[PDB]
């Protein structure tokens, strides 16, 4: 009734501190793997060279 | 250029029908072809 409950009355703010900063650090890890991928597509002036060839220039 | 040439360069138009569409028929077919490869 009284020595518990004061006890863990007291644990409440450091609790609520440290999973704050883990919720803001799994937002953060969130973030950081976020990388703009940019792609690499065939080049089409080997096509235009090809077409060319094709033709028999 | 010396030397009487034995025939006129007209030019070398001989495929008189060559539909502008079967052209970029087969520019496509190349076309995907490679970018496929």
């Amino acid at each position: 009734d009284i020595m518990v409950p004061s006890f863990v009355y007291n644990k409440l703010p450091v609790i609520h501190f440290l999973q704050e900063k883990r919720a803001e650090q799994k937002l953060r890890r969130v973030l950081d793997e976020t990388y703009t991928e940019w792609t690499e597509e065939l080049d089409q002036a080997h096509v235009t060279d090809a077409i060319t060839r094709s033709l028999n220039i | 250029i010396s030397g009487v040439s034995p025939l006129l360069y007209f030019p070398p138009t001989t495929t008189s029908t060559t539909n502008r569409e079967d052209q970029i028929n087969k520019n496509t077919n190349i076309a995907i072809q490679m970018i496929k490869r």
